[PDB]
């Protein structure tokens, strides 16, 4: 069974991060667990959106407020304008 | 406006609440701790409006606001 | 925020590395203070 | 005794204890921070005034523990900040 | 900085007793929890 | 209609239109719905009984929030089920603790 | 006009069905539609995750069943569960 | 630039959040660039913690993160 | 075999070093007991919760992810043994 | 590490599972998730315990303190 983790993503992160430090295995699952649980919110509140405006569509503005209520001013701020910045080049591209 | 909640109704507040003797600085105190719930509340309903792409905040941002903190309100369309 | 977040760090690393030199230089701070001969004088407080 | 003769009187009526006017002036002052020409809907003030003396209150009777906690009869700012503090505001 | 309390009033008196032994040793450094200067490598 | 072949007051057919357009699973068996309603009757039923003991209680014969904020605050099991919820109107019961009352 | 739904007729012949000699304000149905509305979307929330917790595509009686006992308390629970089967397999048995 | 990531620059997979975005059940359509969007959020959100996690680390004269660090 | 009484395998020096971890200088000889009745009712509430779980799944084994949601479902969300 | 010994809280779990359904099996991830949860609620609890005796003007906790402490936290 080929089981599906964001193990490698953190690991290609941290390098861009700390080339010199690594993870445990605990710390790895931590990771993983805290990754899931920040996705389940997020759609979570994207649905309950889309459902309080009468929308059957999840658009990069759903996710954006949603960023907006979850994160704390700085964290949205700059959560934010990476997430538009990222959105425009791949749109761009 | 922050000085419009008089201490009477501190007062008010807190007898209904069973308090029966009140500091001075109580006042004060009560008007920050309002300032900031009022402060979150109002940012989330603003939040709320700005994405559903409105100048007016309803009471059902309101009531989805107070949903999100956890202070489910009933009685106002919930 | 990538780049305020090394230049943070950056400040941090001084941060630590200032740490650093106040450690060792209260470690040398203090083996001046106290030199062996006054360990050799020591003034036992014998129960008076 | 009068604290008692108000505090039974209080705790049987349910009208809003704070001025209509004055809420809503704090209300749009502090909305005002955060984006100008807003429009409030009567109801969503009544449902703000309804939610922060419901949470006040709240805070005043585990305020009112916390003093009968510390065998004091009056509240004071630090029991506040205690409340606070154990709920998991502060 | 460390996860647990520490016993100030024993270290005191160990450290009046003899202050030229404590700088000696390596003075304040015992406080960095522990010095194992080496990779954790919990990974396997 | 669902609602009398199940001997049932709630609607059957709105529940499961609720449930199919929620978002909620890809199909919807149609043992739920019945079991839901069934449910929610129940609670209601529960909650207007003790509420109309409550209005009796001050002689009204019609219910207002107050009461329902009585039945439900008086109600071991309502009261841990409604633990988050504030009632508009609703007030407070009365409590006065033991050392401020007067010697 | 506006066509909104509610459940205050429901409410209202519920009352009467348990107190004949009672009334209700308007304040107070649109508590109880709240009240209502907010047990469902609870009860909802509950069997969606429970469904994609065991890999399901369907919300059926079971999944109802499992989140009435997981979210109202034993005495409260039981009874729910006991008017639910018996409502089901009344509803089952003719049709 | 073939993976929908590195058409966003980004590292996490583009693709599998689509995918768990649709195969979830959260809503009947899903844009062109909320995945992309949310997987930029979560990226820099991990790339926050870990930068103060390897600052822990590297305080306590460590190679390996741990529980304790994060 | 019934498992009978087995809430003093809290022993005493347990509950002073979480208490210890915890910052409490001195303690009452009365917390012991209190704090076991505690932990009583805290596992009774969320292991009802698991073992209701488990049997939903029409399994007979207590897996982790039960606990998990368990806990999830109380606010209490843990990071460490999936999620 | 953790601070109550293992055996004895596999004991008690199973102890106290032998109420809700008769020869249940546990995976021991779940033993271990639970002491740290169990853990990890007491050390908090813990924490507001000795806020009000500090709060008191004491030093020593006491029961009504941790009953004071569950009143607010709003635990049952």
């Amino acid at each position: 069974s080929r089981k599906e983790s964001y193990s490698i993503y953190v690991y290609k992160v941290l390098k861009q991060v700390h080339p010199d430090t690594g993870i445990s295995s605990k710390a790895m699952g931590i990771m993983n667990s805290f990754v899931n649980d920040i996705f389940e919110r997020i759609a979570g509140e994207a649905s309950r959106l889309a459902h309080y405006n009468k929308r059957s569509t999840i658009t990069s503005r759903e996710i954006q407020t949603a960023v907006r209520l979850l994160l704390p001013g700085e964290l949205a701020k700059h959560a934010v304008s990476e997430g538009t910045k990222a959105v425009t080049k791949y749109t761009s591209a | 406006n922050i000085q419009g909640i008089t201490k009477p109704a501190i007062r008010r507040l807190a007898r209904r609440g069973g308090v029966k003797r009140i500091s001075g600085l109580i006042y004060e105190e009560t008007r920050g701790v309002l300032k900031v719930f009022l402060e979150n509340v109002i940012r989330d309903a603003v939040t709320y409006t700005e994405h559903a792409k409105r100048k007016t905040v309803t009471a059902m941002d309101v009531v989805y606001a107070l949903k999100r903190q956890g202070r489910t309100l009933y009685g106002f369309g919930g | 925020r990538n780049e305020t977040t090394n230049t943070e760090e950056e400040k941090e690393r001084l941060r630590k590395e200032i740490q650093k030199q106040l450690h060792e230089k209260i470690q040398k701070e203090g083996l001046a203070r106290f030199n062996k001969s006054d360990a050799q004088d020591g003034n036992e407080n014998h129960a008076v | 005794t009068v604290a008692l003769r108000e505090i039974r009187r209080y705790q049987k009526s349910t009208e809003l204890l704070i001025r209509k006017l004055p809420f809503q002036r704090l209300v749009r002052e502090i909305a005002q921070d955060f984006k100008t020409d807003l429009r409030f809907q009567s109801a969503a003030i009544g449902a703000l005034q309804e939610a922060s003396e419901a949470y006040l209150v709240g805070l005043f009777e585990d305020t009112n523990l916390c003093a009968i906690h510390a065998k004091r009869v009056t509240i004071m700012p630090k029991d506040i900040q205690l409340a606070r503090r154990i709920r998991g505001e502060r | 900085e460390g996860a647990v309390n520490l016993n100030w009033g024993t270290i005191m008196k160990t450290i009046q007793a003899d202050p030229y032994e404590f700088f000696e040793n390596g003075g304040w450094s015992f406080l960095g929890g522990g010095e194992s200067d080496d990779e954790e490598s919990e990974e396997e | 209609t669902r609602s009398s072949r199940a001997g049932l007051q709630f609607p059957v057919g709105r529940v499961h239109r609720l449930l199919r357009k929620g978002n909620y699973s890809e199909r919807v068996g149609a043992g739920a719905p019945v079991y839901l309603a069934a449910v929610l009757e129940y609670l209601t039923a529960e909650i207007l009984e003790l509420a109309g003991n409550a209005a009796r209680d001050n002689k009204k014969t019609r219910i207002i929030p107050r009461h329902l904020q009585l039945a439900i605050r008086n109600d071991e099991e309502l009261n841990k089920l409604l633990g988050r919820v504030t009632i508009a109107q609703g007030g407070v019961l009365p409590n006065i603790q033991a050392v401020l009352l007067p010697k």
